[PDB]
């Protein structure tokens, strides 16, 4: 059987890469931050690197301090560390646009080549460098399209200072697929709460993922009242639960891990750390709902 | 043979549309959802046998 | 200076057909009940019909009683009508779109030959059922191009594109509530909507809490005012009327009459909030 | 080209307008975000017809070509 939590993915010394995402107001940053600080906790050996392409600086936000395009160590936590970088201004400074956006996958994929050379870039001057990144990635466009592209790169190229450039990122760009796809190197893990829009756009967003080799088997369903343990939010909760069985016919083998909702917004590492444990095991109503009322 | 294979699987697109339209994505959204896979499978499908049904035809000149 | 509410509307004589739709668990069926008993009771001169191609049936469920594609008068009123049918199965009986809606269309003058004078259309919460509305000007191109052949060897529909591009005449309302994909998914409807010359002024925004007049839904309340706020900003000429969430599932003519009134006379969470609770 | 160098530039606006709404966040600037959004299928639009102007335009040389 498939149990619905991550300490599958918490412990694994496998994964080189985790991807974070969803769209809406879905709670994704703050899942982002559980996975990682969980993460972290149980792998005081390894160094784990989050990073935030997400413009609204949510990072610095969660943890109350803050980060940048210098790889910072998280107070309180000696083997995690964060970055959030904005890849349209690493885009802009260095930088036709009809000849790039034509084609799809490009422009994504110029965007992405800056993130890691950032990366690179923090490991090698500081001289630490990471065994694990978190990407938490933006909650709007398409972030993993350049994953389609050698594919429709080489179709392209076959057919037809400018050649050069081109096939060295259909090359680039394959080297980072061959880790992309391997389910035990790479995994995304989806983020949603249970409405019919956020479970829609979150299908889709799976199709999209697979249509690319990227493995998901992951998805975290936040913001559950779980009431039954108020009038209106006991209502809430009877459609939350409506979704929610139909989730669990939809994904089988999907670990669909059900987070419950805190009141007001989750900031600091105690918080976040109290927070991240039901990630690990799952959260349940009866025993955890004091942990919930103590973070109000 | 083939060019019979594709108008059939027209056919079965079409009838699973015209069912998928007569259920609620919000209360059966788990079955729903499932036929929304399936319809792109075949969407899949009628576009391969186009390919090879329009291939086999340019290349019958011969 | 644009009212928060669809007062102009459930009082407009002008208006021959309301479109309700929306996307999502967003309240659709019950805003399309409370719009055409609304204007039913303030026009009890006019006779209207509301019509529902959502499969799932949804009022004979709101309203308690059983509709069909036999127009009914529903129990309590005497200027409102219900009509539920599946335009597929009629069909079985932007051009897939089409030949579904003249169904429908028939189905209602079949209905008259006691006659309608305003149609509301719970319109289904997938799919575009207007696909169609962008066909009178895709049907008038068919009958440009087929006249074209007669000089080798229509108005009935016309006037139908222009009873729809007419905004006295016809108008659609949005209905949504505060939440990122619901406004996105709006907003995407209104943009359509604008491609087919379709007037849409109106949007109901349901389930919202005014908490401050419980920590979790005070929390709730935060983020559905701060959409509010954005919304406010974003379609200024609009009618964007706020409506207050009901705890349970509103059904009924009674409660859907008292509920419907903060269509027309905005919702107001200090004095109304009495209304609200002997609901629940 | 009074015509195609307006399909550069038009272009390069909504290039540099997409830069930048991907700069900002939709949930908190949503107003704003959506406003941008409206201005880039503006765009868009302006662009595909220009691109069928040229599409056209050469058309309409090479019939005078021909002729
Ligand atoms: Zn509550």
């Amino acid at each position: 059987t498939v149990e619905p939590n991550l300490h599958s993915l918490i412990t694994s010394t496998t994964h080189k890469w985790i991807f974070v995402g969803g769209k809406g107001g879905v709670g994704k940053t703050t899942s982002s931050c559980s996975i990682a600080i969980q993460m972290a906790l149980s792998q005081p050996n390894k160094q784990f690197l989050l990073i935030s392409t997400d413009p609204a600086h949510n990072l610095s936000d969660a943890f109350g301090e803050k980060f940048g395009k210098d790889a910072r160590k998280v107070t309180g936590m000696n083997n995690l560390s964060c970055m959030e970088i904005d890849p349209s201004a690493a885009l802009k400074d260095m930088n036709l646009a009809d000849l790039t956006g034509s084609i799809p996958g490009i422009d994504e994929a110029l965007s992405f080549m800056e993130v890691m050379k950032h990366i690179k870039r923090q490991e090698q001057g500081e001289g630490e460098t990471f065994d694990t990144v978190i990407f938490d990635t933006a909650p709007t466009g398409h972030t993993l399209r350049f994953l389609q592209l050698p594919n429709t790169l080489s179709k392209l190229l076959e057919k037809f200072d400018i050649s050069g450039k081109l096939n060295e990122l259909k090359a680039n760009v394959e080297t980072i697929r061959q880790q992309f796809t391997d389910p035990d190197l790479t995994t995304f893990v989806c983020v949603c709460i249970s409405e019919f829009l956020s479970l829609y756009e979150t299908e889709r967003l799976i199709q999209e993922l697979i249509s690319y080799d990227m493995d998901v088997n992951s998805i975290i369903v936040n913001q559950l009242l779980f009431a039954e343990n108020c009038k209106r939010c006991q209502a809430r909760w009877k459609m939350q639960k409506k979704y929610l069985d139909q989730i669990d016919e939809l994904y089988e083998d999907f670990h669909v891990v059900k987070m419950p909702l805190c009141a007001g917004e989750i900031r600091g590492l105690n918080n976040l750390t109290k927070f991240s444990q039901f990630l690990n095991k799952e959260y349940n109503p009866i025993t955890d709902g004091k942990v919930i009322y103590e973070l109000e | 043979e083939l060019s019979k294979k594709y108008l059939a699987k027209v056919k079965e697109r079409h009838e699973l549309k015209e069912f998928n339209n007569s259920i609620s994505a919000q209360d059966n959204y788990a079955k729903w959802t499932k036929n929304n896979r399936k319809l792109d499978s075949l969407d899949k499908e009628i576009n391969n046998l186009k390919d090879e049904i329009q291939s086999e035809n340019k290349a019958f000149q011969a």
